[PDB]
RNA sequence: AGAUACCGUCGUAGUUCCGACCAUAAACGAUGCCGACCGGCGAUGCGGCGGCGUUAUUCCCAUGACCCGCCGGGCAGCUUCCGGGAAACCAAAGUCUUUGGGUUCCGGGGGGAGUAUGGUUGCAAAGCUGAAACUUAAAGGAAUUGACGGAAGGGCACCACC
């Protein structure tokens, strides 16, 4: 993962970031988020280090590929950004996917139907997924969390610096990780790229769902 | 108990401040303990306003204002129903309602 | 009468795979199946029903009498116990309170005052444990000297295993839920305290969820 | 003003352990407070620490482990007896497995241990554990 | 009772008992 | 926890925290002994052998739990020194 | 005052959701449906929960209800959700780039890209929201 | 205590035997008041001659009438 | 009902100034002072330091007005499982049975009582100092649930109204 060649960010992964807008972070920082930014813009937004958030994204991919069990990684999205995307994780690495309203005690609550009992979370956005973060306090779960530089660390126990506000870079985050585990795996060779496409994880505006269906014919 | 942490007025540094004297009652209240309003107003309401537009001599004459400061005891301002009491969660909110 | 297993952990404790609650309390895994600790330790658990507290809200029309139970469990060689159930009648109270208890019941670390030949008898450190305003402290006595303490705290400490100790309370102890807690508190505290004893760096043994994570995808749904 | 040197320093890596702190910077250096700081690293407690010279009163940076439970300053330095020794250890310390008492002796300042060994009271200057 | 005109009764209790004393001297 | 004898006399070793070097009880229900996959550093693929670090629920609250992880990694030749 | 309680609504969508294909748009079809694949003690009951049946069946027609799942869930959350298009909206040919963010990657090995666009710098540095 | 000097043992005890004087049980039995004041004069037991029977109300809830002497 | 009240019209002392007294207030942050350490964030006041750019002196300099940060001291604020506390709550009311940084004042159940008495200060009013006999099982603090309100808001009924 580091000084490593065959896992070193690559030419074409640093414009799938440029485009998607990965290293373009919030307006506003957390204490615990300054080590995963280059510098602050004029006009008030902060870079984010995409050496660090490719470094924090393999250290993930990690943690997930050690989980000899590929079900009983429970990957949430409470907000309609990472709703697809995290559904489409659980497709490619074999998870368990939560996409929209986490009732509280499913990690708890024995006699709840949905009482799910990972070995570790991953979460779109600490903030939005607060609930799921408080409840893997309550059961020993590693919580792995896609992070701006406005997300408090609270609970999370590896950060992904990125933009998890914007519709693009949350999928291709989400794309990168799920296509990384498949890497370190050994499901997929690293030669060739992937045929999974990264545009596939993005959530769309029912604007666009109804623009594509009018421009289809 | 201490209810309000600010103790329901607005002196963090002084020790003194000069009392107003509530408009309602006469009532001496530390200008920063009173409840203060700022009414802005047109001298005719809605009915007047009508008759006044008619009635003038002048071109499209927009009314005066008439500025007035009140400054209320809180006792004044709660029976007045300017103020009012909130649950001790929602005390803490410094927000004017819209 | 078959016990059936909802939780993950559960189901690897029926199984004979994870061989001792040992094993559960090196991870620090929540045990919310009670027939855990009546598997384990089944024959070596003792219960003895503290205190019955009648606690009441004004309604309406009269009181709600409820009735508070603690419960304190433990085998006189190595582990407690508190529970505590407020129910309508009295045995729903103690029967919730015995299973809250078990649920709860700790590993007391135990160690030795100054000659360190045979068992370990008393407390290995001063430990300091509270609730509420009650404050007691447990301190290492000498071979033979008993538990030197006032009923409640003695009653746990004699089920904690520990023969020998001196206590010191403070505060309302005479409200016995504080008490009770303030001094399980206390002998909670003596696998919390990093003594010289626990300085070799730790070697990390593999999960009972890692273990056993090819066996529980088939064992169960 | 500050009036015991060794006490701020001492409460100060105690705050920063308390915290979970791996090194911690205790502003003025004396010589008693060096000598403390060494007798607690003989005994495993704090990693290799050193001291800072600005052409002043220095500074020490400390590397903590995670092995110090507290570490106190006794104020006034009580002068002890042999015989008293024990009353001390007894009332200061968690263990008579394990625990220190640093007191200054004419010999130099080390643990109540030490103390017994050369049959040397002293003046208490605290303890760790 | 208010303890400030308690305090002002046992005033005029006092100044009364000050107002007797006196005129023996 | 030796006795006189030299009999290992306690009835477990709790685990340690590896960024504070804390203990963990046997009731602290916010600890995470974190499994990292390991690399064929020619082939990037699983090993199947793996490094374990554990971190109490005191840190994970404290917000500290991502830059002990990474420091930890960082000291074991996973993330990059340059980072 | 017609609001159908718990048992209604429940019954009735416990109904759709076992025997979807069954069902219809038409009431007086699904009444006598609701009559075999259920146990109904009652013929007012029957009708109330046979009616919410029908006014779900209206419902699920307009699109998928919060409260019900179906088979495939269904042809558009499963089959269009795998929509891709002809060119990612990533892979563009001109790609606008800071020049802060053209230093981290100058501070990286991608020092020099071919398709970067290194704009000119946001003057007038001016980003927050007046107070009060 | 709330000076822990070395040198402060004046202060200390003086400080002690001054607010000593505001324990109830102290200044009873360090006065000369609560003795001079007790009608047994600080005995165990007295003997008196008996010069009325008196019956003394309960104070109330319970309500008898308590037969004691005027001795 | 009375109304040596609240309401209203008058209205002396006083209220204002100078000179002397007086020395008390819910004189409050009901929180003594000095020192160290222990999260974060946005503000604001003062002084200094650095930085794209707008703007005035237009003729630029350098100063002002803004904007963006940094530092120190200040009144504060928000947030947090630092930690503390009976709790309300508190970045201090934390670093406390794992108890010791320095130091002053002061409390010891409720009453009796800030009374009596002596001293002292004052023109006086009164201040400071200040008990006892006797009496009593509680007085009190915080919080919870109810009940109640001549507090605020919401809902319902031809045993309410329209």
């Amino acid at each position: 993962s580091g000084a490593l060649d065959v896992l070193q960010m690559k030419e074409e992964d640093v414009l799938k970031f440029l485009a998607a807008g990965t290293h373009l972070g919030g307006t506003n920082l957390d204490f615990q988020m300054e080590q995963y930014i280059y510098k602050r813009k004029s006009d008030g937004i902060y870079i984010i280090n995409l050496k660090r958030t490719w470094e924090k994204l393999l250290l993930a991919a990690r943690a997930i590929v050690a989980i000899e069990n590929p079900a009983d990684v429970s990957v949430i999205s409470s907000r309609n950004t990472g709703q697809r995307a995290v559904l489409k994780f659980a497709a490619a690495t074999g998870a368990t996917p939560i996409a929209g309203r986490f009732t509280p005690g499913t990690f708890t609550n024995q006699i709840q139907a949905a009482f799910r009992e990972p070995r570790l979370l991953v979460v779109t956005d600490p903030q939005a997924d607060h609930q799921p973060l408080m409840e893997a306090s309550y059961v020993n779960l590693p919580t792995i969390a896609l992070c701006n530089t406005d997300s408090p660390l609270h609970y999370v126990d590896i950060a992904i610096p990125c933009n998890n506000k914007g519709a693009h870079s949350v999928g291709l985050m989400w794309w990168m990780l799920a296509q990384e585990v498949l890497r370190m795996r050994g499901t997929i060779s690293r030669e060739h790229p992937w045929e999974v496409m990264p545009d596939l994880y993005f959530y769309r505006d029912p604007e666009e769902i109804e623009k594509e269906e009018q421009a289809a014919a | 108990t201490k209810k309000r942490r600010n103790n329901g007025r607005a002196k963090k540094g002084r020790g003194h401040v000069q009392p107003i004297r509530c408009t309602n009652c006469a009532c001496c209240v530390p200008k920063d303990k009173a409840i203060k309003k700022f009414v802005i107003r047109n001298i005719v309401e809605a009915a007047a306003v009508r008759d006044i537009s008619e009635v003038s001599v002048f071109d499209a004459y927009v009314l005066p204002k008439l500025y007035v400061k009140l400054h209320y005891c809180v006792s004044c301002a709660i029976h007045s129903k300017v103020v009012r009491n909130r649950s001790r969660e929602a005390r803490k909110d410094r927000t004017p309602p819209p | 009468k078959e016990w059936l297993p909802v939780t993950k952990l559960g189901r690897l404790v029926k199984d004979m795979k994870i061989k001792s609650l040992e094993e559960i309390y090196l991870f620090s895994l929540p045990i919310k199946e009670s027939e855990i600790i009546d598997f384990c330790l089944g024959a070596a658990l003792k219960d003895e029903v503290l205190k019955i507290m009648p606690v009441q809200k004004q309604t309406r029309a009269g009181q709600r009498t409820r009735f508070k139970a603690f419960v304190a469990i433990g085998d006189y060689n190595g582990h407690v116990g508190l529970g505590l159930k407020c129910s309508k009648e009295v045995a729903t109270a103690i029967r919730g309170a015995i299973i809250l208890a078990k649920l709860s019941i700790v590993p007391v670390r135990r160690g030795y005052w100054g000659n360190k030949i045979g068992k370990p008898h008393t407390v290995p450190c001063k430990v300091t444990g509270r609730c509420g305003s009650v404050l007691v402290r447990l301190i290492p006595a000498p071979r033979g000297t008993g538990i030197v303490s006032a009923p409640v705290p003695k009653k746990l400490l004699l089920m904690a295993g520990i023969d020998d100790c001196y206590t010191s309370a403070r505060g309302c102890t005479a409200t016995l839920g504080n008490f009770a807690k303030a001094t399980f508190d206390a002998i909670s505290k003596t696998y919390s305290y990093l003594t010289p004893d626990l300085w070799k760096e730790t070697v990390f043994t593999k999960s009972p969820y890692q273990e056993f994570t090819n066996h529980l995808m088939k064992t169960h749904t | 003003v500050r009036m015991n040197v060794l006490a701020d320093a001492l409460k100060s890596i105690n705050n920063a352990e308390k915290r979970g702190k791996r090194q911690v910077l205790i502003r003025p250096c004396s010589k008693v407070i060096v000598r403390f700081l060494t007798v607690m690293m003989k005994h495993g407690y704090i990693g290799e620490f050193e001291i800072i010279d600005d052409h002043r009163a220095g500074k020490i940076v400390v590397n903590l482990t995670g092995r110090l439970n507290k570490c106190g300053v006794i104020s006034p330095r009580f002068d002890v007896q042999l015989k008293d020794l024990e009353k001390w250890q007894n009332n200061l310390l968690p263990s008579r497995q394990f625990g220190f008492i640093v007191l200054t002796t004419s010999a130099g300042i080390m643990d109540h241990e030490e103390a017994r060994r050369k049959h040397t009271g002293g003046k208490i200057l605290g303890f760790f554990f | 009772m208010r303890a400030k005109w308690r305090k002002k009764r046992m005033r005029r209790l006092k100044r009364k008992r000050r107002k007797m004393r006196q005129r023996s001297k | 926890m030796q006795s006189n004898a030299g009999e290992f006399v306690d009835l477990y070793v709790p685990r340690k925290c590896s960024a504070s070097n804390r203990i963990i009880g046997a009731k602290d229900h916010a600890s995470i002994p974190m499994n990292v996959a390991e690399v064929d550093k020619v082939t990037g693929r699983f090993n199947g052998q793996s490094k374990t670090y554990a971190i109490c629920g005191a840190i994970r609250r404290m917000g500290e739990s991502d830059d002990s992880i990474l420091r930890l990694a960082k000291s074991h030749g996973i993330v990059s020194q340059n980072f | 005052g017609r609001v159908r309680t718990k048992t209604v609504k429940k019954a009735a969508r416990v109904i759709i959701e076992k025997y979807y294909t069954r069902l219809g748009n038409d009431f007086h079809t699904n009444k006598r449906v609701c009559e075999e694949i259920a146990i109904i003690p009652s013929k007012k009951l029957r009708n109330k929960i046979a009616g919410y049946v029908t006014h779900l069946m209206k419902r699920i027609q307009r699109g998928p209800v919060r409260g019900i799942s179906i088979k495939l869930q269904e042809e558009e959350r499963e089959r269009r959700d795998n929509y891709v298009p002809e060119v990612s909206a990533l892979d563009q040919e001109i790609i606008e780039v800071d020049p802060d963010t053209k230093e981290m990657l100058k501070l990286l090995d991608f020092g020099s890209l071919s398709n970067l666009q290194v704009t000119q710098p946001t003057v007038g540095m001016n980003f927050k929201t007046p107070r009060g | 205590g709330k000076c822990r000097g070395l040198r402060t043992a004046r202060k200390l005890r003086s400080h002690r035997r001054d607010q000593k004087w505001h324990d109830k049980q102290y200044k009873k039995a360090h006065l000369g008041t609560a003795l001079k004041a007790n009608p047994f004069g600080g005995a165990s037991h007295a003997k008196g001659i008996v010069l009325e029977k008196v019956g003394v109300e309960a104070k109330q809830p319970n309500s008898a009438i308590r037969k004691c002497v005027r001795v």
